[PDB]
């Protein structure tokens, strides 16, 4: 006869409680874990696997859909003009949408870490030149011009030499800055080299990615 | 530094609502249901995520009135696990087999709540299996038999509200679900387009859509 | 990097490493030494060297669907329509040649368990499931419609997640990735259930000015490794 | 000598009324219990005497009617974090979402308490934000946003009755909360002068009244 | 005066948890355990023959 | 069977109880303390000034 008297809260269900609760089957042995190969323990372990980004935004219709992963990059116009420009929070709706990272924050809320821009050049071995890649912290906004933004922090880019170039976006937690590419040299391309060539480009989080809270997103699901 | 909330088990452990089951007055006066960890429509896009996933699983039932009207009705919960027969109908001996578990709880009573172990006997789940099932059906016609491996059936939940004499009162039994002791494998890359059936991922190819929002121009804002 | 002189059995290939070498899920393929709850080494480990399948300028992919690709072609074939269990891994070795004056990224990718989902539509019908000859191509292997959602609702945005390389013609026109035994049951039929399908899916399209062969094959080179095998059936 | 009564513990850790909700018969059958420390309309003060504080705090739900009488019904209280979306009405899925938490209790049963975490992204609450909120540019018009900081919110609560049709039964629904663990710092002097607006300290500046009470000379009693 | 709260799925009956109730007649010794030949403790023993 | 005997005050909601209770998010990890100049723990502290 151990006295007990009911603490509020008694018989109420709470959808979220780490309770133990009794067993269909207590006489059952589920068949033994064997070893699977890419087994993931957190999702942090995709965070930092390199996925597309997508940049160009086109869909017209959907034959030229794929285009959404590529840059345009020709002799034409030329010298010092604007590449392409895009947000740096996937967080937000959405060139980032096409990285897993992107829909995985989609998952939470909070977000805090560093970021991994890499792009690819897939031009000819021939062609040469190079491009200006300049970021952007949250205050103070899109630079007009090389000369402007060549003071921030930047990285001057050649295709010749590397192809491979890796931007590192150094922090973000909560305008929400802004990474812009500029022609910083023209479109060289021999004689035969296609005068126009395609960039993609590769994002990814730092290995202190973090997020905070759980949230669930939209999908639909019919009958 | 607090990487917890990005760990399965705090990716996976909430009780969500999956099952909904209609106890009119004037169907048959009986249900089953065909357990499938969708209904939660949501944690079908969060489990595809993964291919081969495996876990223990707690559910919690919540019945009551369409009104929410709470009246002292005495239900039988049971779980009829795989390969075992499903209540043919209301007075089969599918009630009395015992072999397939069963709750008796009243409404004046809180909630009852079950732990479900991990009932494959394979060593996971697979959320995808490209090929057909052991073993291979020929004779023409069909093409149904593709990418449903039964060994992820989990079983089925039945109630009554009980006989003989039929009940008085309309019910409703809320389902709810949660996970337990995940372990996930070889991950996929998330769904961008809409779902259309469930154990089959087609999609509309007249209308594809892209996976995220759109701009006018890469230069612009 | 100049030479390459590479034998096996009675295949050879002639490649090299120079650039980027191998990848692999982080784990070679091995044994098992449990309860279950024939191991050929002096023929099963050979190039099977598939064919060249072209690529157009306005290509949109292909995707083979292993172990379908060699289990009706090669010495392999013959003991997996006899035997009935099965478990192995691969070293796909993909190699497109081409010169400086071309440009083209491709993505060579391994993505296990492929299931895949064909367009609803035709006449008015609403349900369809695909045919046995585009889940289990063959050597030819089947050039996809839909690119950004794989056939199967699935964008490539993300399909760098799973085992991957870059062909990049500046760079790189060389691949190799090393594939384990990836299955929720230590052994399968190899016959009706084809595990990971190998897809190449270009991104950066194949582009050159005029008069420059349009044509740039992919030569598509693998070999099976730990291959095992247990009971066997009857021959014809 | 005795300080334990005058601890910050001691000084908090008593559940305040903080509200006061509605749920007749015949307002459209739900509520949205935005969280606010205040409602005890004395605890501002009572909290305003310091600049940062930060607390994890347990919420208390007395069920009845307006009568008294105690009802079986079956409510649904559910939590809504910060950044999540509210229910857009009745039925909407934010009932059903699952990432907001949920207490399904009857009224025969005793009142439900549940407790929650601080929550803010900051390291304490502030009470103060003497400037403009991130990021607080210019290009007038706009001028409200002011001396409020969204960090200090700390999600809000709904209920439901539940679904699908409504009940027979009147209810209101009290919620009490409770401070636990609280840590202040930086101190204020206390408020002399009555509120007027709520995230605001301004004051009538018609009607200003001495601290405390005052006599007629200095030289006499 | 200790604080208990009855954690859902109280007063339930499963036909299969392994709980301890009370006995009808606790003041009882049954007839003691003797030894009987051919004892079957595990089911897999029969499959064996 | 654990014999339990329900004293009487149960079910009581009692404004002052130092009572646990279940938390809302248990797999929620909160901004940890950072330092902060000037903590006071108890109100005589301020008697003193």
């Amino acid at each position: 006869g151990f006295p007990t008297e009911l603490k509020p809260g008694t018989n109420q269900f709470l959808t979220t409680d780490d309770g133990v609760s009794a067993p269909i089957l207590p006489n059952f042995h589920p068949t033994p874990c064997i070893h699977i190969p890419g087994e993931v323990r957190n999702l942090l372990e995709l965070c930092q696997v390199e996925t597309i980004l997508e940049v160009n935004n086109v869909p017209t219709n959907a034959t030229s859909l794929m285009e959404r992963l590529r840059f345009p990059v020709s002799a034409q116009a030329g010298k010092g003009e604007l590449c392409a420009v895009f947000r740096a929070d996937p967080g937000r709706s959405g060139p980032w949408q096409s990285t897993l990272l992107g829909q995985l924050c989609g998952y939470y809320t909070q977000w805090s870490g560093s970021l991994e821009v890499t792009f690819m050049f897939t031009g000819s071995f021939m062609a040469t030149g190079k491009m200006l890649i300049a970021y952007t912290p949250p205050g103070g906004p899109l630079p007009k011009d090389r000369a402007t933004a060549m003071l921030g922090t930047h990285v001057i880019w050649d295709f010749g030499l590397q192809s491979s170039v890796t931007l590192v976006i150094p922090w973000i937690s909560n305008t929400t800055g802004l990474v812009s590419i500029w022609y910083q040299t023209n479109y060289v391309v021999p004689i035969g080299a296609p005068n126009t060539a395609y960039i993609i480009a590769l994002a990814a989080a730092q290995k202190n990615f973090t997020m905070q809270l759980c949230k669930d997103a939209s999908d639909i699901l019919q009958t | 530094h607090s990487t917890a909330e990005t760990t399965l088990d705090s990716f996976f452990s909430r009780a969500g609502l999956v099952g909904e089951i209609d106890l009119p007055l004037e169907p048959n006066g009986y249900a089953n249901w065909d357990i499938d960890i969708t209904g939660y429509a949501q944690m079908r896009r969060k489990v595809e995520l993964f291919t081969y996933m495996r876990f223990d699983a707690e559910f919690t039932f919540v019945a009551c009135t369409p009104t929410g009207e709470v009246v002292p009705q005495l239900l039988q919960y049971m779980f009829v696990p795989p390969g075992a027969p499903k209540p043919d109908s209301r007075e089969s001996l599918a009630w009395q087999t015992a072999t397939n578990p069963s709750v008796f709880v009243k409404l004046s009573d809180p909630p009852a709540q079950v732990s479900v172990p991990f009932m494959s006997p394979a060593s996971a789940y697979q959320w995808f299996y490209d090929g057909y099932p052991t073993f291979g059906e020929h004779k023409q016609e069909k093409d149904l038999e593709y990418g449903a491996c039964p060994n992820n059936m989990m079983g089925t939940f039945s109630v009554r509200t009980v006989g003989t004499s039929k009940s008085k009162y309309p019910l409703v039994v809320r389902i709810y679900m949660r996970m337990k002791h995940v372990r996930a494998w070889i991950p996929r890359p998330m769904r961008n387009q809409n779902y259309l059936f469930k154990a089959n991922p087609n999609y509309a190819g007249n209308s594809i859509k892209p996976t995220g929002a759109s701009r006018t121009a890469i230069t612009t804002l | 990097d100049r030479v390459a002189q590479l034998t096996i059995g009675n295949s050879t290939i002639t490649t090299q490493e120079a650039a980027n070498i191998i990848v692999g899920y982080g784990e070679w393929p091995s044994y098992c030494s449990d309860s279950d709850a024939t191991r050929p080494d002096v023929s099963v480990n050979r190039f099977y060297t598939l064919d060249t399948k072209l690529w157009e300028k306005s290509s949109k992919g292909w995707y083979w669907k292993f172990p379908d690709v060699l289990t009706e072609t090669g010495v392999f074939g013959q003991n997996a329509q006899f035997h009935y269990l099965y478990r192995s891994g691969f070293c796909i070795h993909v190699q497109c040649n081409a010169s400086k004056f071309h440009q083209g990224a491709l993505l060579v990718a391994v993505l296990p368990e492929y299931v895949i989902g064909t367009v609803a539509g035709g006449t008015g019908t609403e349900d369809s499931h695909p045919p046995y000859k585009q889940t289990q191509p063959g050597a030819d292997g089947f050039e996809l419609q839909h690119p950004y959602v794989l056939d199967a609702g699935i964008p490539i945005s993300q399909l760098t997640v799973c085992p991957h390389q870059w062909i990049n013609l500046r760079t790189n026109n060389c691949a190799t990735i090393i594939v384990p035994y990836i299955n929720a049951l230590p052994f399968d039929s190899a016959l009706n259930h084809c595990n990971f399908g190998l897809l190449v899916v270009p991104i950066s399209p194949l582009d050159y000015d005029q008069g420059a062969t349009p044509v740039i094959p992919i030569t598509i080179t693998l070999a099976p490794m730990c291959s095992e095998f247990a009971g066997l059936r009857q021959a014809v």
